[PDB]
């Protein structure tokens, strides 16, 4: 039962590092907009820029969308936040330890 | 040219022979030019969600 556990805890660290790989470029996807926005606070702009700076800015929430909707790893999806504190759907469980009551939770909320 | 209507739709070239043609062809050619930027935007875009992909 060890064996399987330390197996089991593995698993889910490479699943965590997956979700943290799934939150660096996230945290970029918001800075150069943050970026973008904080220069769109400059005066001497026009108004067509603003509206190039707006479609920028569509694809790029576009690529943040896309990456929620289809951030998965094991066939299920994860920045939807189904395992929030209010979870809705389902729960995952770390069986950790060999006896049957040694599971415990993690949870994530919805990133959309 | 046409689809940026600096030609005639049926093919006419756009003539500059006369001097009030060149201040109305002005507007024409500004248009074009902003045309021209919000494609380079949308491509910036593209590329921009292509290296985001990419690295994801």
């Amino acid at each position: 039962g060890l064996r399987q556990a330390e197996r089991n805890t593995e698993d889910g660290m490479s699943l965590i590092q997956t979700t943290e790989g799934f939150l660096q470029e996230s945290n970029d996807i918001i800075q150069r907009i943050r970026t973008l926005a904080i220069q769109s606070s400059n005066g001497i702009y026009t108004e067509e820029d603003r509206q190039m700076i707006q479609v920028e800015v569509s694809q790029l929430i576009d690529e943040v969308d896309r990456i929620a909707s289809q951030a998965e790893f094991n066939k299920m999806n994860l920045l939807q936040g189904d395992f929030a504190r209010g979870s809705r759907a389902t729960s995952m469980w770390f069986h950790i330890g060999p006896n049957m009551h040694q599971r415990e939770r993690v949870f994530i909320a919805t990133m959309t | 040219a046409r689809s940026l209507n600096l030609k005639g739709q049926s093919g006419e070239l756009l003539s500059l022979s006369t001097a009030d043609k060149s201040n109305d062809a002005i507007g024409t050619l500004d248009a074009a030019l902003t045309r021209i930027s919000k494609q380079r935007a949308n491509l910036g875009a593209y590329f921009n969600r292509l290296e985001h992909a990419a690295k994801g």
